[PDB]
């Protein structure tokens, strides 16, 4: 299921650590990310976007992002309104109902 | 910030067609019964009761109210302790009342005053026994019962506690206005006339939003609250210290010349300050 | 006639990945310096600007295998990571190739 | 040149100088005479300066004196500073361990107001240090440098920020003194204004307004433009003045009794008494032009006041609310803005006399104290100032000063340059400033005011970026301790000759142009649209009508170890960082040689260090030898310079001074008589000049790494001497005496055959790890505790310098006897040594070459260093470049064919440079130097070889043959001249290994540490890679056989030596006491199996 | 409480804190057979 | 070596045959002497010696022979710091 | 973005400095812009730009004004440098636990 190691290029071995691994693989080329700005003090630069190490870190915690984005409950048709400066999406499902 | 106050938003209808960056970001509408941060009791109109609750002769009534709640023992509620005598009296309970009053404090805030208060009245009867103590230790510590029974009755508690919440209720400031419109002697007592009465408190209206404001200005808060979220950042911050410890030091470099290490730069707690959710919202 | 077919082991601090640490067999030379092949030096991460690097000798004959057989610089030719190679030709064996 | 045996140094350089390089330590003699009120810094003052000129030890006393009483009966008053010559002099301190110091006197005058008497007399103060004309101290041998300290000013200070929860753009105030309580204000997060009386809890404003006095009227006559002010006030329970004072004396002095006078005593001798709260002159007038106040007024009364506490409050109050533009009522109109706390007009220079002030000042306080106790404790009138006063106290803060702080520092000696950039240094870090709670990255940082008061690119490379810096070359020091740098007055356009040295709050407020910029008839300029700088460093092109100021020279903002880096506006900035802080840490060689392409800054360098010799007086030279040097002036005077042989420099490098005059030789004054360790005729010669191959080789010069010829070894060209010094101590144990002996218990008499009688080693010999020095025998009978050659040390024992008792010279507590064992080692360099240039280009030498196969030339010259070409492109640094070129050009000579005329890329070089002769010398100043043009013909022109044979194009490139091969590498090679710098960073310092041997007994692991002989840290990194391999046997290996089990590391040093098979813990180890204890907890534990 | 003003010492106390062995060094260990030198560059060299 | 590691609670009659004799008395040394206490806190009766190779009375401090129960103090002369590995227990009434 | 065009265009193959390059032996071509073309716009200390940029290469020679603006991000490079290390640090430590 892992498959083989990328180092021999054999099927993977019995016993072989494959977590400590991927946390190197992933921690290396941290440094090659972008970051949050390293400043004392000023104003929450997450008003634009910020997508690096912060988005990973998220990720791996599973924490609520911040640009969230509903998904779909049920497959469907869509129905869009706006008002002002709200949107309104109504999702019909094409079997079911509600 | 902005604030907003009408029954139509179409006034911030204008804030936003011509300056967007705040009908949308800054600008906050609020209505007379939106004032509070959880209920828009608006359609809850009233009589000409409001008038009265509407005119700060209502103040008065409001310290009155909790002075209705200031309450003293009917009769002495027993102390239910087996190797003690019950203090509890409207003698104690009065000193400690008056003493609390005397500090200028709000309610929850003097809380703490008072139970200390009284545990140094109990303190009596913790070596006040028949002439003092009685014990082989009240000839060079007089106060190995002393601060034995009353270090340990914040443990043994639960009964002394309890019967302390009748005296001086934690009030939540929705409550003193449910149980002061279903009374019939809160409205006199505390100073209010009688049209104020009503059966259901928690049907709130328009008159009793500015009210339940003003009741977290003479209440209080509890002041102890926040005790996992310490344990919580210390254990995030020593993380961050253990992140650090695990760094390569100055002494053990393998290059060719010294440089900047992050251990010369940041510490613990801010490195910590920055991963943590940190979750923003606009104004 | 001990130093033969000894192995030891080379660090280089801050060690990021498993290839920061590789085991070489000991030649003997006159001079107080270490001499590294130039194609281990991308794992790592190593110059020679003054640079300096550890070297740790095993005793037992498990670690002494382990070294000949998982550490071994001529079998950790790729990456546990993307499975490229890291013990390629780099600069001056580029150019003088191309 | 300007100097007299100035070696003539050809300079590419087409501007003047209005300015010469004023003196380089300067910086480091002006304070200390103003200290100790010298005659020369009284006539500087009274040119320009009050007509009263005080000193740095008078203040301290005036602001002491009078030492009155709480009866007001009996006072006693100090004056009269006034130093006898030194004991000693500098050799002789040296030589003895003692401390440069000169006896201080003063006046005490002993009044009493019963009977109007008096009891005048000279008392003695104690020994006080001297600042030698090197700038230097001495301490108990070492000379020291009291670094300058870089600190925030006094003042008031504002500053808006961001709260951390609300977001919200707030504001506040600061006054800080230079001694004393701070005050500050702030406006809340919920518009309530608010103040920190001595950092103590935030209670109101207004409270404080009433307990100076105010009436809400007056609250509301000041204020009333503002509507949090008035709605703080409606919130003032402590209605009431007393009530106020009582609310203050509460936060300060909580609970334990008040009382009104005690109130106003307070709130009095806390701010406004100047014994308790003091703004030095420099506060005083930061406040004043700050706030609009006390305009053009004699600033004596430096203290606080009520008026200032309100327009502080005032210009807060119409900052909050986004005035630009105050006046306070009666003052002047003022800006209204915040404060930047980087910039330099706010911070300021504690120079070392100002430490020193301030340290004097502790001891002076102590010592008052001392006085009272003892004045209303002895009969009246029978007490005279010898029996009031106890100076013990004050020499302490002065031998706690140098002896023990963080600014008084081992003298940084490398070599010359080393010295200097240790004295022209500005840190940012000490007793007064930032300490650890703002080593941040804002404070790191260049600011555009640090343009000609600190170089933006000499700071080590260590943890003290932008904490320590140096200063800059044409800057000076005001007497409020701010930085100053000159200019040149700009009138219409035509830049006048006149100087002005601006401070960054002046120059702010002007256009300061740039010194190429062109000029054509007296100074007007030609162009049009000049560029220049402005508030913020915004540099902008502006009509040069729009023009104030102008700057004297280009290099104005770069330091010494930076304005001796050719070509470096041709090398990025981090490469320039290494190549200065390169620069510094440079070993003297055994013969120096000077650079053939240099720059104008390394004969000062040299002269304002102190290791040359020059000539005090005018005259010829009666004697000349290797030690002492003699001179029969005009005058008939005659003088004798002692010069240093073979002396250790406080990092183990060599000191060796040189004569470079002949007997019957007419020398001037301040010409350089004799050469030091690292300089060639009076200028800086720390590297030597190599002929050097831009080309790759047969991969032995890969990432970095360099090649050597076996030359550069045969005639000692990069060799270099280190001395090393070895102490030990004969004290006392109590049980006898610890003896310096021959009579050493039983050992091999072949041991004893280098010791002199006493058992000491005889001058001479030489050593090797492990051979005696010294037979030390402390009793029992009798041991053997001697001085032993450590590990990895080797060498000739130059001399000894012995220390006895039977003398008492001095010693410390317990002690009899020391001995100094000083010992040689000649270093060559060798496969690993550091080496590097200018440019930042440094690296090891991998591969020594025989000049048999090395690149040679087709007239048989071998090059001596090749270098790489993949190292110079990404790495932006090609100055090196332009070096070999230029050099080339210099070591052959050149004549620019002007028959027809002068060809069009030199219309721009000063005649004079139009030839030259091979081996000549040239200079390209950092920023008016060779350019391309005045480089790229002048190459072709490049005088023949003795054959007239070109070896080099006008390209730069000659034809090689592979000294191996035998046949020309196909492609012509880059070829020239680079000059090169051999460093401290060696590998006979670096080489450490270890087996066996001691260990801490605390954590039980070796020690850590090359001189303790211990280990190398595996760490956690180290120990994941290591599990990620799936390598669990040397995971153990290390854990335990290694570091902890003290019970297995035997076990295997057994097994090792008698060749059995390497144990292996059975069970492992480390649990047996977690197992007692959770056993002994009533938990039962099992090991299974 | 203890001699003056403390919290006298228990068994079950040892591992609450940095103490015992339960508590992970996150350091090193000073290891001895170990070296530390210069590296120079060898092109005449094999990978192992 | 082991695979596993399991705990539990402890009886009364595990600990009293981990332990080799009883604790009684009040003291953990005397200063006068220097000399560690009896039948009490740091046990020199049941572990064995105070540092080590003795007994409390220092009838048998010799190498040559152990396991020689002091007919004094009964004492078994060993060596390698047995009382850090060594746990007394008491019958509480 | 132009000069580099041009300059990476001007430039023959057998050139040193360009073959570098494309041999993928070291390098990129925006160092060789900054040496043979212009160094470009430079950052303040906060991070910003600075809307004057550097018209001059490491060829010609950088005024004194440019190299002290340049100065600026040079210095500003050696502590991100590190800060970026314990971040790293920080997020493997959380992946290997
Ligand atoms: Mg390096
Ligand atoms: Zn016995």
């Amino acid at each position: 299921c892992y498959g083989r190691s990328m180092a021999t290029g054999k099927l993977v071995d019995i016993g072989e650590a494959v977590g400590i691994v991927a946390a190197q693989s992933i921690g290396e080329p941290g440094t090659q990310l972008t970051m949050r700005t390293f400043h004392q003090g000023g104003v929450t630069g997450g008003a634009d976007i910020v997508g690096g190490l912060p988005r990973v870190q998220e990720l791996f915690e599973a924490r609520v992002p911040r640009n969230k984005a509903p998904i779909a409950d049920v497959a469907g048709r869509v129905r869009l309104e706006e008002s002002d400066k709200f949107f309104k999406i109504t999702i019909v499902p094409d079997d079911g109902g509600e | 910030g902005v604030l907003v106050v009408g029954p139509t938003p179409a006034f911030l209808d204008h804030i936003g067609r011509v300056l967007p960056s705040l009908g949308e970001s800054d600008a906050v509408f609020m209505t007379p019964g939106d004032f509070v941060p959880g209920l828009h009791v608006t359609a809850e109109d009233t009589p000409e009761a409001a008038e009265v609750k509407g005119s700060l002769k209502i103040l008065d009534v409001l310290k009155a109210a909790v002075a209705d709640r200031q309450e003293l023992p009917s009769e002495p509620i027993p102390i239910d302790l087996s190797d003690v005598t019950m203090r509890i009296d409207a003698e104690t309970a009065k000193w400690a009342r008056d003493e609390a009053r005397k500090t200028g404090l709000p309610h929850n805030e003097a809380r703490a005053e008072f139970v200390d208060v009284v545990t140094y009245v109990v303190t009596e009867r913790a070596v006040a026994r028949i002439g003092r103590g009685w014990l082989t230790r009240d000839d060079k510590h007089a106060w190995e019962k002393m601060r034995a029974d009353v270090v340990g009755e914040l443990e043994d508690h639960e009964q002394f506690n309890a019967a302390l919440d009748a005296l001086w209720p934690i009030l939540t400031p929705e409550d003193v206005l449910a149980q002061l419109y279903t009374s019939h002697e809160r409205l006199r007592a505390a100073g209010a006339p009688e049209c104020l009465w009503r059966a259901d408190g928690e049907a709130w209206t328009v008159s009793d939003v500015p009210l339940l404001d003003e009741l977290v200005d003479l209440l209080g808060r509890n002041k102890a609250a926040d005790e996992a979220a310490e344990r919580e950042r210390r254990e995030e911050e020593a993380y961050a210290a253990g992140v650090l410890d695990l760094m390569v030091d100055r002494e053990d470099l393998m290059d060719d010349e010294d440089h900047l290490l992050a251990q010369d730069l940041i510490d613990a707690e801010e490195l910590a300050d920055r991963f943590k959710e940190q979750d923003n919202r606009e104004l | 006639e001990v130093i033969a077919e000894h192995p030891v082991l080379l660090n280089r601090a801050p060690t990021l990945h498993r290839l920061g640490i590789q085991a070489f067999e000991p030649q003997l030379v006159e001079g107080k310096a270490i001499q590294l092949h130039p194609l281990v030096c991308e794992a790592f991460n190593a110059d020679f600007d003054g640079d300096q690097m550890a070297v740790h000798l095993p005793l037992s004959a498990e670690a002494q295998a382990e070294a000949r057989i998982l550490m071994l610089s001529s079998n950790n030719i790729l990456s546990p990571a993307s499975g490229k190679p890291l013990a390629m030709p780099r600069l001056d064996m580029v150019t003088g190739l191309y | 040149n300007s100097v007299p045996g100035a070696p003539n140094r050809v300079s590419f350089a087409k501007l003047r100088e209005p300015l010469e390089v004023p003196g380089l330590l300067d910086v480091q003699t002006d304070s200390f005479e103003w200290l100790v009120g010298s005659d020369r810094w009284r006539q500087a003052a009274i040119d320009r300066g009050e007509e009263n000129p005080v000193g740095g030890l008078e203040e301290v006393l005036a602001e002491l004196s009078p030492i009155e009483d709480f009866s007001g009966s009996m006072s006693l008053s100090f004056s009269d500073p006034r130093f006898d010559e030194v004991k000693a002099s500098v050799d002789e301190c040296k030589d003895k361990d003692m401390t440069y110091a000169a006896p201080l006197f003063v006046t005490a005058e002993f009044i009493n107001n019963n009977t109007g008497e008096i009891k005048s007399q000279t008392v003695f103060m104690g020994d006080f240090p001297m600042m030698t004309e090197k700038g230097t101290f001495i301490i108990n041998g070492t000379e020291r440098v009291v670094v300058s300290q870089l600190v925030r000013s006094p003042g008031v200070y504002f500053d808006e920020t961001i709260d951390k929860s609300t977001e919200k753009t707030l504001h506040s105030v600061k006054v800080i003194p230079g001694r004393g309580a701070w005050l500050e204000f702030d406006v809340d997060k919920r518009d309530t204004v608010g103040v920190r009386i001595d950092r103590k809890r935030r209670q109101p404003v207004t409270v404080l307004l009433k307990a100076l006095g105010w009436t809400n009227e007056q609250i509301v006559e000041r204020f009333g433009f503002s509507e949090i002010m008035m709605g703080t006030l409606e919130k003032d329970t402590t209605s009431g003045t007393d009530e106020a004072l009582l609310d203050i004396y509460r936060k300060l002095r909580p609970g334990e009794p008040p009382t009104k006078e005690s109130a106003q005593t307070l709130l009095e001798n806390l701010f406004f008494k100047e014994k308790r709260y003091d703004l030095a002159r420099v506060g005083r007038y930061k406040v004043n032009k700050k706030l609009g106040l006390n305009a053009g007024k004699p600033i004596t009364s430096s203290t606080l006041t009520e008026e200032d506490v309100v327009a502080t409050i005032e210009y807060l109050v119409r900052l909050h609310e986004g005035q630009t533009s105050m006046t306070v009522p009666g003052g002047v109109e003022v800006p209204v803005e915040v404060d930047d706390i980087d910039h330099f007009g706010n911070r300021r220079l504690r120079t070392v006399g100002e430490l020193i002030q301030n340290q004097i000042r502790v001891g002076l306080s102590r010592m008052e104290r001392v006085v009272r106790e003892r004045m209303t404790t002895q009969d009246v009138e029978a007490i005279t100032p010898q029996t009031l006063i106890n100076i013990r106290p004050v020499v302490a803060a002065i031998k706690e000063f140098f002896g023990t702080s963080q600014l008084s520092q081992f003298m940084d000696q490398n070599n010359p340059l080393s010295g200097l950039t240790h004295k022209r240094r500005l840190s940012a870090l000490g007793p007064g400033g930032l300490s650890r709670e703002r080593a941040g990255l804002e404070v790191r940082d260049v600011h555009p005011s640090h343009y000609g008061r600190m170089c933006p690119i000499e700071t080590p490379e260590g943890p003290n970026i932008g904490l320590i810096g140096s200063l800059s070359v044409y800057a000076r020091v005001n007497p409020f301790g701010f930085i100053e740098t000159p200019y040149r007055k700009v009138e219409n356009g035509v830049v006048t000759d006149q100087i002005d040295y601006l401070t960054a709050d002046e120059e702010d407020r002007h256009v300061v142009a740039q010194a190429n910029s062109p000029t054509d008839e007296n100074g007007r300029f030609t162009e049009d649209r000049v560029m220049v700088r402005k508030k913020g460093g915004e540099v902008e092109f502006v009509s040069a009508d729009q023009v104030d100021y102008m700057d004297v020279s280009p290099r104005q903002m770069v330091s010494v170890a930076t304005a001796m880096i050719p070509f470096l506006e041709h090398d990025d900035a981090n490469r320039a960082l290494m190549g200065a802080n390169m620069q510094r840490q440079a070993v003297p060689l055994v013969r120096s040689e000077a650079p053939l392409v240099g720059t104008g800054m390394e004969l000062r360098a040299a002269i304002d260090a102190g290791d040359v010799v020059v000539a005090d007086k005018t005259g010829v030279i009666e004697e000349v030898s290797a030690d002492y040097i003699t001179v029969m002036a005009d005058d008939g005077t005659r003088q004798s310079y002692r010069l240093r042989k073979f002396a250790r420099s406080n990092h183990g490098t060599c000191a060796n001074q040189r004569p470079i005059v002949d007997a019957g030789q007419r020398v001037e004054a301040g010409q350089v008589i004799a050469d030091g360790p690292c300089t060639q005729n009076g200028e800086m010669a720390l590297g030597k000049n190599l002929l050097v191959a831009i080309m790759p080789w047969e991969g032995h010069n890969y990432e970095d790494a360099i090649i050597l010829s076996n030359r550069l070894v045969e005639e000692d060209v990069l060799t270099s001497i280190h001395i090393e010094e070895h102490e030990i101590d004969a004290r006392d144990t109590k049980l006898g005496a610890e003896e310096i002996t021959r009579d050493i218990p039983n050992v091999s008499d072949e041991v004893l055959a280098d010791l002199d009688e006493r058992g000491i080693v005889r001058i001479g010999a030489e050593v090797r790890d492990g051979d005696i020095l010294v037979g030390k025998v402390t009793p029992k009978e009798v041991r053997d505790t001697s001085l032993k050659v450590p590990h990895g040390e080797s060498g000739k024992v130059i001399g000894i310098r012995v220390f006895s008792r039977e003398d008492d010279d001095e010693l410390p507590a317990g002690v009899n006897e020391l001995v100094r064992v000083y010992v040689a080692q000649k270093r060559k360099i060798s496969d690993g040594d550091k080496l590097a240039g200018r440019h930042g280009n440094k690296g090891v030498i991998g591969k020594i070459l025989p000049v048999e196969d090395m690149p040679f030339l087709p007239d048989g010259t071998p090059v001596d260093i090749i270098l790489n070409t993949h190292g110079v492109p990404r790495r932006m640094n090609i100055g090196q470049i332009l070096e070999t070129h230029l050099g080339w050009v210099a070591k052959a000579g050149w004549n620019i064919d002007v028959a027809a005329g002068v060809p069009d890329w030199a219309s721009k070089l000063p005649e004079e440079l139009y030839s030259a002769p091979a081996d000549s010398t040239v200079a390209t100043p950092v920023f008016d130097g060779a350019q391309e043009g005045e480089l790229a013909g002048l190459l072709g022109s490049t005088l023949p070889n003795r054959d007239g044979e070109v070896m080099v194009d006008a390209d730069g490139k000659s034809t090689l043959f592979d000294g191996r091969s035998g046949e020309p590498f196909p492609y012509p090679v880059t070829v020239g001249y680079m000059y090169i710098l051999k460093l401290h960073h060696l590998v006979d310092d670096k080489i450490h290994a270890r087996s066996t041997g001691p260990y801490s007994m605390i954590t039980q692991q070796p020690l850590g540490g090359k001189a303790q002989f211990g280990g190398q840290r595996f760490g956690e990194m180290e120990c994941w890679a290591m599990q990620a391999y799936g390598a669990a046997y040397t995971l153990q290996e290390l854990l335990t056989i290694k570091s902890d089990d003290t019970v297995g590391r035997v076990k295997v040093y057994e097994a090792i030596v008698k060749g059995e098979n390497i144990p292996e813990p059975g069970i492992p180890e480390s649990f047996k006491v977690l197992l007692k204890e959770l056993q002994s907890l009533c938990l039962n534990v099992e090991v299974l199996s | 409480t203890g001699p003056g003003n403390r919290p006298l010492k228990s068994l079950s106390d040892l591992l609450k804190g940095k103490q015992g062995r339960f508590r992970q060094n996150l350091l090193g260990k000073r290891v001895d057979y170990s070296g530390r030198s210069v590296i120079v560059v060898g092109p005449q060299l094999k990978l192992h | 070596f082991f695979d596993e590691l399991r705990i539990g609670l402890a009886t009364a009659d595990d600990i009293r045959n981990w332990s080799y004799g009883e604790v009684k008395k009040p003291e953990t040394i005397n200063y006068r002497t220097l000399k560690p206490e009896k039948d009490g806190l740091f046990c020199e009766k049941i572990f064995g010696p105070t540092r080590d190779w003795e007994c409390y009375c220092g009838k048998y401090k010799r190498v040559r022979f152990k396991g020689i129960i002091c007919e004094r103090c009964g004492v078994e002369v060993t060596r390698a710091k047995v009382r850090r590995e060594r746990m007394g227990h008491i019958e509480l009434a | 973005e132009e000069v580099g065009k041009a300059l990476e265009e001007f430039y023959p193959a057998d050139n040193p400095i360009i073959t570098i390059v494309k041999s993928g032996a070291t390098g990129n071509l925006t160092q060789t812009r900054t040496l043979a073309g212009m160094k470009g716009l430079v950052t303040n200390p906060k991070g910003e730009f600075i809307p004057r940029p550097i018209k001059s290469s490491f060829r010609e020679g950088l005024t004194v004004l440019e190299y002290f603006i340049n100065t600026h991000g040079a210095r500003k490079g050696l502590a991100d440098t590190a800060l970026r290390t314990a971040d790293s640090g920080y997020l493997t430590r959380r992946l290997v636990d």
